[PDB]
């Protein structure tokens, strides 16, 4: 059952980690967000798009 | 307790008896001396003779000593402790004499028979009569095997203060703290804190405390130093710094100050430290060392520091100096000292960033790195750490390399400040006129 | 002073224009006063014979908890509050009570 809930937790944690990286500054290149987040540019862009709405 | 009418004194009967039993034991009649005595005391017990019971009780204990009947000593110790409740103080004296036996006799079987006396008192037939005797007795077991993981358990099982209350305060503090040193050896740090809090309940017992408490409370300068505590350890060194008022050794006092000022700086900024640094500064005893101006570098001129200059001007605090005693320990080590080198740089970088915030509205990222003495990428990493922790306000527009330290002015704050400007202006006008009357309208009339 | 006039404090008031003019200590009912200054007998423990174990038991809930309270804080028990001295009509009950009195 714990393995069943890992997917949700990864989604939840990914949300928090993005805020922790975007709080420190204002308008910022998406590339640097990927480097600090350690994730590809494609998914990070879309993830931000869903977050903003 | 109960005063029985004086009819016959039983001391004389045993007076001519106990020495007689000695002769029989000396020849080799170890048994015959033994069983005869118990019948002797039993009669006294019915009469409940404190003095009579005590004197006879030790004799059997005393006799077995010289008799070298270790096997018969233990069996004899138990039988004399649970016969008819004995006399409460009667057993008290017996353990005392037996107590001196363990401290003096070497060889392994001491521990084997040592526990026998521990159980005889254990926590039954105990208290003011045989309470404190137990405390030392378990201490001997503590030094029995010099201190190990298992010993720490052998001493924690004794709940000091709460149970051993009716015993000397000065000795209590020793026992309560001694087990703390046992905790550090095993490296159990969570337990060390909790046990530590039980001694600080009372202070100011330094009447004859040349090293009893103040200098023996150094452990907290070791326990607290483990994880991250700097300000807490700083307050401790000052605490012993009152000892120089008591122990004003020239070298000892000098090293303490170097330590007090050393990682007072190390602690991060906080209102608690701000007034602590002021108190440390300004003493009439800090000028004896060059370190005074280092600490003064965190107070005046707002000290936009250059870590390059700080290291080159103060490389003595890592190798040698006037005494450099704390310097070798604080920074001269391999690992523990080295960590405090990075931490100092963080504090020095923290001071530069905070101060530049007060006097800056917008600083380009590139020039920020030069002042901070780190790469631009590193400067962003440190800035983000501070901003995320709600310490310094800063919003960085990395697309243009400009970071501004100004909170977006609110409509009410912009106007509210204008309100406060008028109030001061109105008050000054009132003060200005009132100063004119003191001068223009006073001397003119003359 | 207007700081010792807390709720419940006894206060004397003037007869014509009711106004507090003095704060007073809590009153003692005259019955309670007569309930304390009573005993002239002065009976000693040596007069109540036969009851030896009983006296020791009764003194364990009147004298011991009121002289060495630190003993019972060791074990963790709270000393007993009450005590009922019953028995046949004519044994030592009031004599024992007057003894502690
Ligand atoms: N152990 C004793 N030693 C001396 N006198 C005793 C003893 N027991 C009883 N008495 C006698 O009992 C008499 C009355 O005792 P007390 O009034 O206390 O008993 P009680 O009838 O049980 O009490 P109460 O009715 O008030 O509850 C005393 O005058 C005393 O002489
Ligand atoms: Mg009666």
């Amino acid at each position: 059952i714990i393995s069943t809930h890992l997917a949700k937790l990864y989604d939840n944690l990914l949300e928090q980690n993005l805020i922790r990286v975007i709080e420190p500054f204002s308008r910022v290149q998406i590339e640097h967000i990927s480097s600090l987040i350690k994730l590809s540019k494609a998914d990070v862009e879309r993830k931000l798009s869903q977050m903003i709405l | 307790g109960r005063i029985v009418k004086m009819e016959v004194d039983y001391s004389a009967t045993v007076d001519q008896r106990l020495p007689e039993c000695a002769k029989l034991a000396k020849e080799g009649r170890l048994q015959e001396v033994i069983e005869t005595l118990l019948s002797l005391e039993k009669q006294t017990r019915t009469a409940s003779d404190m003095v009579s019971t005590s004197r006879i009780l030790v004799a059997v204990v005393k006799m077995c000593y010289e008799a070298k009947e270790w096997d018969l000593l233990n069996e004899n110790i138990m039988l004399l402790s649970k016969r008819r409740s004995q006399l409460k103080q009667a057993v008290a004296k017996m353990v005392q004499q037996c107590c001196t036996y363990v401290e003096e006799i070497t060889d392994l079987p001491i521990k084997l028979r040592l526990i026998d006396t521990l159980r005889m008192v254990t926590e039954g037939k105990i208290y003011v009569e045989i309470e404190r005797a137990r405390l030392t007795k378990t201490l001997a077991t503590i030094k029995e095997q010099n201190g190990d993981v298992k010993e720490a358990a052998s001493i924690l099982q004794e709940l000091q203060v709460e149970t051993y209350g009716s015993m000397e305060k000065k000795e209590r503090v020793e026992f309560i703290l001694e087990q703390m040193r046992l905790c550090l050896a095993v490296k159990d740090y969570i337990r060390t804190q909790i046990i530590s809090k039980k001694i600080n309940t009372k202070f100011f017992q330094e009447e004859n405390t040349e090293k009893l408490k103040l200098k023996y409370y150094n452990l907290m300068i070791q326990l607290d130093q483990h994880e991250g505590s700097y300000l807490s350890i700083c307050k401790h060194y000052r605490a012993i710094y009152d000892t120089p008022c008591i122990q004003a050794e020239s070298e000892k006092w000098q090293q303490a100050l170097k330590s007090v000022v050393l990682y007072v700086i190390l602690a991060p900024f906080d209102n608690e430290q701000s007034d602590l640094v002021h108190r440390i500064s300004g003493d009439k005893k800090l000028e004896e060392i060059p370190k005074y101006k280092d600490l003064l570098k965190l107070f005046t001129t707002m000290e936009l520091m250059r870590w390059s200059t700080l290291v080159e001007d103060y490389g003595m605090e890592l190798r040698k100096g006037s005494l450099e005693s704390p310097a070798t320990d604080v920074f001269g080590s391999t690992e523990e000292g080295e960590k405090r080198w990075k931490d100092l740089k963080n504090r020095v970088v923290e001071h530069n960033i905070r101060i530049m915030a007060k006097y800056y509205t917008r600083i380009t990222m590139k020039r920020m790195a030069q002042l901070l003495d780190l790469s631009v990428d590193e400067s962003e990493a440190f800035l983000s750490n501070l901003v995320v922790n709600k310490t310094i306000f800063a919003k960085v527009d990395r697309l243009a390399g400009i970071i501004n330290f100004q909170r977006p002015k609110d409509p009410n704050n912009l106007l509210n400040d204008w309100s406060q400007k008028l109030n001061s202006l109105m008050s000054l006008v009132n003060k200005t006129t009132h100063l004119i009357a003191k001068e223009e309208m006073i001397h003119n009339l003359q | 002073d207007k700081s010792k006039l807390k709720p419940g404090t006894r206060v004397a008031l003037d007869m014509t224009t009711l106004t507090i003019m003095r704060y007073l200590p809590r009153e003692v009912d005259p019955l309670v006063y007569n309930m304390s200054h009573e005993d002239p007998g002065n009976v000693s423990y040596s007069e109540i014979g036969g009851l030896s174990e009983q006296i020791r038991e009764l003194r364990e809930v009147i004298e011991l908890p009121l002289t060495n309270p630190e003993l019972f804080q060791r074990v963790g028990i709270i000393p007993p509050k009450g005590c009922l001295l019953y028995g046949p009509p004519g044994t030592g009950k009031t004599l024992l009570a007057r003894a502690v009195a």
